[PDB]
């Protein structure tokens, strides 16, 4: 353990958050990566087990993991369950890639009650029209309802992000993104 | 990420 680190997950989350998780994966392939969830859906014959889900045969038992607490974010979308579990994010992080996570401000404690200790990074706007600056691409509706939602996850989730990242445009935010995972990098 | 948009998707 003291010669060999194990690489920190990242959940990054706020507006842009997405925008950040695709560009972080392509710009280091060989630091960054992505780890397979589970799902209950039935696999189409182009999807690869293992490889982009895993597909779960028993959805009787996909709920008892749930609850034995071996997945970090489960949720359901068209009557089928889809989650990622707690020994996905380890498999990444084993190989020493940053594990890049879409995960809710929940998974933090259990993915730290897991000891895989994450980089938590909330992008926090400063406003309404500097959403509108960020993301060019949102309606003053979507903005309005993306500021809100960003100003109840920092009230109730404030204390658990490794730290706050502003600017006024992607580029900026960006870049101080990618530095707050070197200082925190190990 | 952009094969498991259901998955993306059933998170929100």
């Amino acid at each position: 353990s003291e010669f060999v680190h194990y690489a920190r997950p990242i959940i990054i989350l706020g507006p842009t958050k997405d925008r950040a998780n695709d560009d972080l994966l392509s710009e280091f392939p060989d630091k960054f990566g992505s780890c397979v969830p589970h799902t209950t859906r039935p696999k189409r014959e182009y999807e690869i087990d293992g490889r982009d889900y895993h597909f779960v045969s028993s959805r009787e038992k996909m709920e008892k993991d749930i609850q034995a607490h071996k997945f970090i974010e489960a949720g359901q979308y068209n009557s089928h369950l889809y989650g990622t579990s707690v020994q996905s994010v380890r498999e990444v992080a084993e190989q020493g890639k940053h594990c890049i996570l879409d995960v809710s401000a929940n998974a933090v404690r259990r993915l730290q009650a897991a000891h895989l200790h994450p980089i938590a990074i909330f992008i926090r706007p400063r406003s309404l029209e500097n959403v509108l600056e960020i993301n060019k691409r949102i309606t003053e509706e979507q903005a309005r309802k993306a500021f809100d939602r960003a100003t109840k996850l920092e009230q109730e989730f404030t204390e658990c992000f490794s730290a706050i990242v502003e600017g006024d445009s992607f580029e900026e935010i960006y870049h101080k993104v990618k530095r707050v995972i070197e200082d925190l990098s190990g | 990420r952009i094969r498991r948009d259901e998955y993306l998707k059933a998170i929100q």
